RNA sequence: UAAUUAAUAUAUAUCAAUAAUAAAUUAAAUUAAUCUAUUAGUCAGAAAUGGAUGCCAGCCGUUGCGGUAAUUUCUAUGCUUUUAAAUAU
């Protein structure tokens, strides 16, 4: 390396970092936003979904 | 990559890593009104933010991890 | 919390929650 | 020495939802017609 | 913006002037009516100038100095300045 | 490696309040030491 | 945007058409606008379209 | 294992989060923009490993797979020998 | 104009008490069914939801699985009795249908049919009848079809179980898990249920509560809907059996790289197995085969009992490790970097000829050297960001990375006082009194090392009188507290904390309204609850790195603030997001 | 209780009469003692571990 | 060594010196002292109906409105706002 004759492996050589275990599923989380009366979305309530 | 494809991957949010994965529901206010001219006249293309939610006219609904590449459907 | 699962949804069986007499 | 993060670059449009890929762009994905060999 | 029409008012928002003549003048058609337009006076460095501006005030039990403004433009041709309060 | 060192050891007291503890918990296969009869389970087992 | 012309066929005969500017899109890459002259609201809205 | 003959009568209506919802026609605040406009602060998924001691994850996600698997009686009807 | 010329501002209904009071409140003679057990609160009569324990922190809920029994007052659960599982009716379904094979009759084929069949499973000659079907593929098909016919309901009628009896053996199930037991189960569900979840569609929801038999709300109307839509398609086409049924790439099948390839040989000694010799199994691209190789040795390891080398990942993948760590380090966040992100530099078409000839011409003593795992890190940047994951590896390599030494506290000697006890007592007061040196040569930032650095006798100087009268050099908190204020953070390998937060943010920046703090069930911040420990107590040390405020917090403010839409006259710039405020206050009584 | 370490018997809330707690803030609200079962069973075992 | 247990100066000025300081629900680890605090719009473009008026009176940031049916004037009542005000320079 110090003579500069070593194979070089520098960041241009690497690909896509890629995703091998699955995390999880994400599953809705309940916002301000989804609600099944319309009421509890008012404009003197909610402002927005958080 | 072996089977099904990569997953459609959106945000609702600042960016990928600040945002949800989650469109938001039917439920939402501002959907209701375009949800139901779109349910009522179904042929004819509709305005609205409608569109940006979960629910929609076509049978592939938007929801995370859509394999989208799938050769069916 | 244990009622929920009972009713009938859309009945709400004394919507102005008073008895009265 | 770039004290702009990218993690914290963009514009909530509220519910507007838009699309990013996480690395090459999806039409790119597969490559079928150079491995299987269907080309002219 | 037209900063000439706001010549009377010297750098300032609001003026200060007293009550002298109100006549009446018709605008430019197609608007039809008569506009009242009050006939001011104030001094300025011991020079004592005649204001003429539009009369769109509540008038009470009689009164002198009225508070003049500048608006936008107005249905009467030539008279850029407007009435506020009366005192 | 701690307890092939010598230096962790499992002593009397460890050991009878692991036993302690075995006893009086549930068991996913088996009734316990600390399972409680029920008399009234007869509506469904048969016998009190 | 909706607007109104005037559409003259002949020197007594006038029209009312009317104007649609518009823009299809989705977030996915993929947009495209389109404006139209048509008799009717909904005709120059398709056309538009 | 703890069993009693339970009746259950209303078992709420299935979890596919998708179901019509209801209508109105006149709305309260007429202005669309605001759906547009909003932000909210950020959020950061990950703080130094994310330890915590309730599990969240972990028992959040297990939580909504068991009556996921519930209603949909364990996935075992539906699939069968390609 | 002037908007108060001819009238001043209008008081009308200023109070606008129409909307005060309601005319009708409330009394003692509240309803005890259709109110809370407390009469706080009035009861919600639409449908349970499943989900209701994410949204209030109440404990009883996490002791049991499903919701329904959350719900279940004591007196109820007392009466559920410990009996056998099978004693349970849904248990003894399953253990009948599905556990028993014995009791499973097949039917008997002809000797016509076994010799067919034989020489048809022996010797394949094409034109044939192609299903042939493994009595296997048939035994599996009547068990999920015992699947399908399983329906619910009373049992002094026909079916089998009550719905309650079948959720009741599930809940006492599903609290029985083990770990590897709920990781099958998590498993199972990421490989059914969960594409499932991806492809469904309003179309199915009739179909979607026929696997239970519950009864909709609007039954007879999405009847009609879905009569009229599944009319509009091929029957095949709409039913979700088939919606999964091809895969890309059929040429490597997940079922046949279950049995790990060479397991008996990479078995033995891993270390002459490097990826290369293995890779040339597949013929795929890299990234792919090293995925794959991967989950072999996963698999492999799970299969023989023993645990997996984690650092397998890191690796194999060891040049996209590294590109990521310094990325990360680079632009300032946390995950994996992204396309976009990438440098723009064009290289030229013979960029790489140096490296080929360097690599053309190497030469190696043995075929270890030619590839170790390691061969990827030269100078000591590398090896330290290779390995800054375990602290293990990292504390034994990095000593001086945790810095052990300080320069310590001394107390200076003072100066003569000729004056003598006359005026001992003044230096002697109320408080500490700091001083820190300034001038042309101190309280640069630029420098503050070389300033704070005890070899330079050019050194910043401080002093502190104690209340007593003495003095003594700074402590280093005290020295730092006299230069503009540093931020560290580094995001290389555990996430810095980030200000401006949803947990972070108090409440009159994140929202415009005062939000109460309480620490169950934040609605608006999505958490269901929050056991409030010391926050860096329990935690590892080296997990903590740092905090990051160096970015526009757009929603509180922003630069070259404007509006976003001049009419209607109603909206504001972005940041002004807020509730309507009401026509004249009512207050409440609150103890409630 | 499991959360703040106060008596069951003698105190409604998590937090009252402690100087140093975290589960009352300001201007925010009583949260109502927790009770022992799996949950902070496992939560007190994840803190030990 | 006038004095430092001091920074407090009552009601004056000049040209300055940005105060509507959680502008609305759980309370101030005080020393409780100063203050009782409101406006806008209502055609286009968030939000309307009665009643008058009839090219008048008036509105006017701007195209422009007012010709007995004015969602653009006046008045009454509601209703709308993303909440340190409208308006003028
Ligand atoms: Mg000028
Ligand atoms: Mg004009
Ligand atoms: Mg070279
Ligand atoms: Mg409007
Ligand atoms: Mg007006
Ligand atoms: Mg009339
Ligand atoms: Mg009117
Ligand atoms: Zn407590």
């Amino acid at each position: 390396y110090a003579r500069g004759q070593h194979p070089s492996y520098d960041m241009v050589y690497a690909g896509p970092m890629p995703e091998i275990f699955p995390m999880r599923r994400d599953f809705r989380k309940p916002t301000r936003w989804d609600f099944h009366d319309i009421e509890k979305q008012g404009k003197y309530r909610t402002s927005g979904p958080y | 990559e072996l089977q099904r494809g990569p997953k459609l991957t959106e945000f609702v949010g600042h960016n990928p890593r600040n945002g949800t994965p989650w469109r938001f529901s039917q439920n939402t206010k501002y959907f209701r009104i375009g949800i139901w001219r779109d349910t009522i006249r179904r042929n004819d293309m509709n305005e609205g933010l409608h569109a940006h939610s979960s629910w929609q006219k076509s049978p592939q609904q938007s929801v995370p991890e859509v394999r989208f590449l799938a050769p069916y459907p | 919390e244990y009622y929920r699962w009972f009713i009938q949804p859309g009945r709400h069986p004394n919507p102005s929650g008073l008895t009265l007499n | 020495k770039n004290l702009n993060s990218w993690y914290t670059k963009g514009t909530m449009r509220g519910g507007v939802p838009r699309i990013y890929y996480a690395w090459m762009r999806p039409g790119s994905f597969t490559r079928r017609r150079f491995e299987k060999m269907r080309n002219p | 913006l037209f900063f000439l029409r706001m010549w009377f008012l010297y750098g300032c928002c609001l003026r200060f002037v007293l009550f002298v003549l109100c006549y009446y003048m018709s605008p430019r058609l197609p608007s039809s009516g008569n506009r009242r337009v009050l006939y001011a006076v104030f001094y300025l460095y011991n020079f004592v100038w005649m204001l003429r501006c539009f009369f769109c005030c509540f008038i009470g039990l009689v009164m002198s100095l009225f508070i003049i403004e500048g608006g936008g433009f107005v249905d009467l041709p030539g008279v850029k300045y407007y009435t506020r309060i009366v005192s | 490696v701690e307890y092939l060192t010598g230096d962790i050891t499992i002593t009397t007291v460890m050991q009878e309040s692991y036993d302690a503890l075995l006893d009086t918990t549930p068991h996913p296969h088996l009734l316990t030491n600390g399972f409680t009869l029920e008399s009234d389970a007869a509506k469904y087992t048969g016998e009190v | 945007a909706y607007d109104m012309r005037v559409v003259k066929f002949s020197p007594k005969d006038h029209r009312q058409w009317i104007y649609c500017v518009l823009y299809v899109g989705s977030g996915k890459g993929i947009a495209g606008w389109g404006r139209a002259v048509a008799p009717s609201t909904q005709e120059a809205k398709k056309e538009a379209i | 294992m703890k069993y009693a003959d339970l009746e259950l009568t209303t078992r709420g209506e299935f979890p596919h989060g998708m179901k019509e919802p209801a209508f109105v026609k006149k709305l309260d605040q007429n202005i669309p923009w605001y759906f547009s406009t909003y932000r909210s602060m950020y959020h950061w998924p990950i703080t130094g490993d994310n330890w915590s001691d309730l599990n969240e994850a972990e028992k959040h996600h297990d939580l909504h797979m068991f009556y996921t698997l519930a209603w949909w009686k364990l996935g075992e009807g539906i699939f069968g020998v390609d | 104009r002037y908007p108060f010329n001819k009238r001043g501002p209008r008081e009308h209904k200023s109070w606008k008490h129409h909307v005060l009071t309601e005319p009708p409140k409330p009394l003692q003679w509240r309803d005890p069914k259709v109110w809370t057990r407390d009469l706080s609160v009035m009861k919600s009569f639409d449908a349970p939801q499943w989900d209701l324990w994410q949204s209030r922190p109440r404990s009883e809920d996490m002791d049991e699985a499903l919701q329904p029994f959350m719900d279940m007052p004591k007196s109820l659960k007392d009466r559920r009795y410990d009996i056998p599982w099978w004693a349970n009716p849904f248990g003894a379904w399953y253990l009948q249908n599905i556990l028993s094979l014995e009791l499973l009759k097949l039917k008997s084929k002809t000797n016509a049919e076994k010799i067919a069949t034989y020489r048809s499973y022996m010797r394949s000659l094409a034109s044939g009848k192609d299903n042939t079907m493994s009595d296997d593929d048939v035994i599996r098909n009547i068990i999920k079809e015992r699947w399908k016919t399983l329906e619910f309901g009373d049992r002094n009628a026909g079916y089998p179980c009550t719905f309650g009896d079948y959720i009741q053996f599930l809940n006492e199930w599903f609290k029985s898990l083990d770990e590897e037991g709920m990781q099958r189960l998590r498993e199972h569900f990421d490989r059914r249920i969960r594409p499932l979840l991806a492809v469904m569609s309003p179309v199915d929801i009739l179909w979607l509560e026929a696997l239970t038999q519950n009864s909709p709300h609007n039954k007879e109307q999405l009847q009609r809907k879905i009569a009229f839509q599944t009319s509009l398609g091929t029957p095949e086409f709409f039913d979700m059996s088939k919606r999964l049924r091809y895969e890309i790439n059929e040429d490597y099948k997940v079922r046949d790289e279950l049995g790990p390839e060479l397991f008996a040989l990479w078995s033995k000694a891993p270390e002459r197995w490097p990826p290369e010799r293995l890779s040339k199994m597949y013929g795929l691209d890299f990234t792919l085969v090293r995925k794959i190789l991967v989950w072999h040795h996963f698999k492999a390891c799970y299969d023989a009992c023993v645990e997996p080398d984690w650092s397998l990942p890191k690796r194999l993948f060891a040049l996209e490790w590294i590109r990521d760590v310094r990325a990360r380090k680079h632009g300032l966040f946390y995950g994996k970097m992204r396309f976009a992100e990438q440098k723009i530099t064009f290289y030229s078409d013979r960029f790489l000829f140096r490296d080929l000839v360097n690599r053309r011409e190497a030469s190696y003593a043995n075929v270890w050297e030619m590839d170790d795992p390691y061969r990827f890190l030269q100078t000591e940047q590398d090896y330290e960001d290779y390995w800054g994951d375990n602290y293990d590896v990292y504390r034994r390599m990095f000593p001086e990375m945790i810095g052990r030494t300080g320069e310590p506290v001394q107390q200076y000697g003072q100066m003569p006082i000729w004056a003598g006890p006359h005026r001992q007592h003044a230096n002697k007061s109320e408080h500490n009194w700091m001083f820190a040196e300034i001038g042309v040569n101190v309280g640069h930032e630029a420098l503050k090392k070389l300033e704070l650095d005890p070899t330079n006798e050019k050194r910043r100087r401080f002093v502190i009188r104690q209340p007593d009268g003495t003095l003594r050099s700074a402590k280093m908190s005290e020295m730092r507290a006299w230069y503009w204020k540093e931020e560290w953070a580094d995001f290389r390998f555990w996430a810095p904390q980030m200000e401006w937060g949803i947990e972070n943010t108090p409440s009159q920046e994140q929202y415009q309204e005062h939000v109460p703090d309480t620490t169950d069930a934040d609605f608006r911040k999505q958490r269901r609850i929050q056991s409030r420990p010391v926050k860096w107590f329990y935690e590892s040390h080296y997990t903590r790195t740092g905090s990051f405020a160096g970015f526009q917090p757009l929603r509180f403010m922003q630069r070259r603030t404007e509006r976003e839409v001049r009419w209607p006259d109603v909206i504001n710039a972005a940041v002004q997001i807020q509730k309507r405020k009401p026509a004249a206050y009512i207050f409440k009584a609150i103890p409630e | 209780c499991p959360r703040c370490s106060l008596p069951y018997s003698t105190t409604r809330y998590c937090g009252e009469g402690d100087v140093d707690t975290p589960f009352r803030k300001h201007r925010g609200r009583w949260a109502p003692h927790q009770k022992w079962g799996r949950e902070w069973y496992d939560v007190v075992a994840r803190r030990a571990e």
